[PDB]
């Protein structure tokens, strides 16, 4: 029957209380329907973004980070690239769109989508073995080991986009994390008068839905 | 008479004490996180036969570490990451009518046990190490790298007489000779890694020592038979586009 | 004496009691930066009586409330920054740094001469219930810490005295009260029968079950 | 008392007169040493007033 | 299994041999002479436990002098003058399956017993003296102040084999172990003083001696449980004008 109860005479710095209007008897300029209204920060993370898969120790320029190299000369069993899915701590995905949104939260889980698009000559053909390792599993060390697991044989000739929806993507705050590896299966074959190099670009998204809980400040830009 | 239970091995026996009135059941009874129920896991994984001698104190087996080397179940623990299972434990001893003794078969969920020396740490090989019946001892334990193992406090500091809270069945040799405890899955997270966490610990405690008269068998063999029921795991394959 | 019935034994109004859990002092001016503010990891394993009550259950789910009683001795009104760092937040290591200025840490500002400061922390945890007892290891190699998990972790309360350019030579003393609300409990457990030796371990020394009497037939 | 596990055993033997006493108890489950640290004892000691009936099974 | 009889004390047991096919019944089932039925008298007044040793001969208890010191029943005998009662006697012995013996539990109405020395008198303390199982002896008795006590003539001169006329039940240790004899009130006067007259005498006679083999209990405890049923007395208050 009182409002002088303990804990109700303070500034709690997260008040939802209403407060006096500084200047009433002032008309605001009514809102205009501007294109592209945003309702969640999750909409931002559901937009595909070029991830820098290549980011070798000695990197001459910063625009070769988005290019995974593929060449004519290279053995039939050789590894193209390796990734560790952990889009919040792994260096590859750290500064992508998906990475930035995630780092403002302390708990998150869901699925992500990885599209691999071959950007190269229109006359090249070959096959690859995009292989996926479950969270607990070790990355395969040979193409033969990789093939036993979950694998998609991506034909560069008949397709040029391979979309992989990956589940069990969680915060994990070494670590249990999935792995996506890719292996030569046939090598790149070209006819006369065609370059001897091509590249593969990679994209990442936040798939159908993700859930983020509890705000936190970014550990990027320092105060 | 004899209700012969078959699964993939046969166990002939002839009450069921359900853990808390909850039977083991799939999590599906309630894409992003698909599961893979393995329905070939159940079958009677009979453990080793301990000898109940006159001068014995008690025994305990950590679960699910007791079945870590047992067939398919053992394999799945290595392969898969997250998994949940319930268990049907049949503890049967075989004794005559000239043998007198009492046992408390109790399933204790989440029992943290203190070290023998206060303020010291001990290795994981001091609690569990495959299928072994670790032995409680009379008096104190002064071996630094061992668990406290004092029977009267049950190695937890709770008093041994009060262990009757937990789902328990008494094997009084005078009358009955079998105890069936159907333990469901009890944890605060839907499913957990089966190496890190020891879900529950089965303890068999002799409350009355065995007296066998004269020129009769000097031990009563106690056999433990565990069947993992309704075991679920995590999917290992990708979702659709 | 007569019989009747009860309703004072329900779990909610058994464990739900306001009880002191921490008391500390701090001086605004001295040569030790440790003593210029108060740190306090939230846990309910410091007050022995309170501990024993809660440990008769294995899983507990509750949202607490924390009330502070602050007094000060030596002129004008004095204000206190009562910050709450939640799990995985930045913690101040010294008085005045960017961790105090963090806007994701709920911070009360209470000035003396008013009714005590209070706030109600909700049920934080990604689990479905805090677990008093944990029978496992931090890693699956099983060489880590024993009987410790991070899902029962609660944040820290950091209290500092809001001061100008040059502080006063005042000293203050804080007392913290802690009370569960809307408690639910699952799986009961036998009471303790040994004296606690550590604030985080379950370590004990063996003790006799009960007191002795002269003879079994003798009862007076 | 030599060990602490013989506290739960009331002894009965072949040799003992036909009129002899086996055991004695005083029902007061909150102050009597026997029932002091049992489940029933522990719950009761957190209260200052209590009454009802208890059940004693002898097996 | 176990038909637990309750009255005000409990006796767990598991045929009834009625005295002559007549159950105990009130005299009212048939002012100047009012009666006062006491309905609180019945309850199991368990007597002392005799030991059936290998070298024993037999035992007898005079009724109603055996219950003269037993509770309410005992009190009423002192207070009141005239009283009549019927009795339900449960004679149970407890023995294993390695013990062999035979007993004749017989209720003999009005047994006058001759003195040890012919033409001599003996005191009332030689037949009854509260609750005591007086012992028959082998051969003659030459103690002047004792009863004849020769087992073969049953202390009455009638021959021990012919005692089967009276309501009797045989406790053969081979099979059964309990004898229930429901004795009604038999006298030639409606009700009589309970100190002067000993209504009937219960005799337990071992016809086959106990042989217990080796390293087994050397006695078989025979317990007698008597419940007085339908006991009536005389009024102690004046009539109306």
């Amino acid at each position: 029957p009182t409002m002088n109860t303990p804990g109700s005479t303070q500034f709690l710095t997260s008040d939802d209380f209403q407060s006096p209007c500084a200047l009433p008897q002032f008309d605001v300029t009514p809102s205009m329907n501007i294109p592209g209204e945003v309702k969640n920060l999750m909409e931002i993370a559901e937009v595909d973004s070029v991830v820098p898969v290549n980011n070798v120790q000695d990197t001459t320029d910063q625009m070769e980070m988005f290019r995974i190299p593929v060449t004519i000369n290279a053995p039939l069993q050789q590894q193209v690239f390796g990734l560790r899915l952990q889009p919040g701590l792994d260096s590859v995905f750290k500064h992508t769109l998906l990475g930035e949104i995630l780092n403002y939260y302390a708990h998150w889980s869901g699925s992500m989508k990885l599209t691999f698009v071959f950007c190269g000559s229109a006359m090249a053909t070959g096959k690859f073995l995009i292989a996926y390792s479950p969270p607990g599993a070790n990355p395969p060390k040979t193409r033969k080991d990789a093939m036993l697991g979950t694998h998609i044989i991506w034909d560069i000739g008949l397709q040029s986009s391979c979309v992989l929806c990956v589940p069990w993507i969680s915060q994990t705050h070494y670590t249990s994390a999935g792995y996506v590896t890719c292996w030569y299966q046939t090598g790149m074959i070209v006819p006369p008068g065609t370059p001897n190099s091509s590249s593969i670009m990679c994209f990442a998204s936040a798939c159908n839905d993700f859930s983020v809980r509890m705000l936190r400040d970014t550990p990027f830009i320092s105060q | 008479r004899s209700i012969t239970l078959g699964n993939s091995t046969i166990t002939t026996q002839e009450n069921v004490v359900v853990g808390y009135g909850r039977w083991p059941t799939y999590l599906r009874d309630d894409e992003d996180q698909p599961t893979q129920p393995d329905v070939a896991t159940c079958r009677f994984y009979t453990l080793d036969s301990i000898k109940w001698e006159k001068g014995s104190v008690g025994w305990w087996w950590k679960f699910p570490e007791a079945l870590s080397d047992m067939g398919l179940f053992g394999q799945n623990m290595q392969y898969h990451y997250l998994g949940r299972a319930g268990y049907t434990i049949h503890v049967q001893c075989n004794a005559s009518k000239f043998h007198q003794g009492c046992l408390l078969v109790v399933c204790v969920p989440e029992a943290e046990m203190g070290g023998a020396v206060v303020g010291q740490a001990f290795s994981a090989t001091a609690m569990a190490n495959g299928d072994k019946a670790y032995e409680f001892t009379s008096a104190t334990q002064s071996d630094q790298t061992k668990v406290q193992t004092a029977i009267h406090n049950a190695g937890m500091g709770v008093g041994v007489g009060n262990l009757t809270i937990y789902p328990h069945q008494w094997i009084n040799l005078r009358t009955n000779n079998s105890a069936t405890i159907v333990m469901p899955y009890i944890n605060s997270v839907p499913m957990d890694n089966m190496f890190r966490h020891y879900n529950f610990t089965l303890m068999v405690i002799p409350f009355v020592k065995l007296d066998y008269a004269d020129t009769a068998s000097t031990y009563v063999p106690i056999t433990v038979t565990v069947a993992p029921m309704c075991a679920e795991y995590n999917g290992l394959r990708l979702a659709q586009a | 004496k007569n019989y009747h019935s009860r309703s004072e034994s329900t779990v909610e109004n058994f464990l739900g009691r306001s009880a002191c859990v921490y008391m500390e002092e701090y001086k605004t001016t001295d040569n030790d930066v440790n003593k210029k503010f108060v740190a306090w990891p939230i846990n309910t394993k410091q007050m022995v009586q309170m501990r024993r009550k809660l440990e008769m259950f294995t899983y507990l789910r509750f949202d607490m409330e924390v009330t502070f009683v602050i007094t000060s001795r030596q002129m004008p009104v004095l204000t206190h920054q009562i910050m709450y760092v939640p799990p995985g937040g930045p913690i101040p290591a010294k008085v005045d740094d960017y961790a105090w200025q963090t806007s994701t840490n709920p911070s009360i500002f209470w000035t003396e001469g008013n009714a005590p400061a209070r706030m109600s922390i909700p049920f934080i945890s990604i689990g479905n219930a805090y677990s008093n007892f944990y029978d496992g290891w931090s890693n699956f190699d099983q060489r880590g810490s024993y009987g410790y998990n991070t899902l029962n972790n609660l944040g820290h309360i950091y209290v500092r005295h809001v001061s100008g350019s040059s502080p006063h030579p005042i000293t203050s003393t804080i007392r913290v009260y802690f009370k569960p609300k809307h408690t639910r409990a699952w799986v009961p457990r036998p009471p303790r029968l040994c004296q606690y030796k550590k604030a985080f371990s379950v370590d004990f020394t063996p003790t006799p079950i009960t007191d002795t009497r002269k003879d079994i037939n003798t009862v007076t």
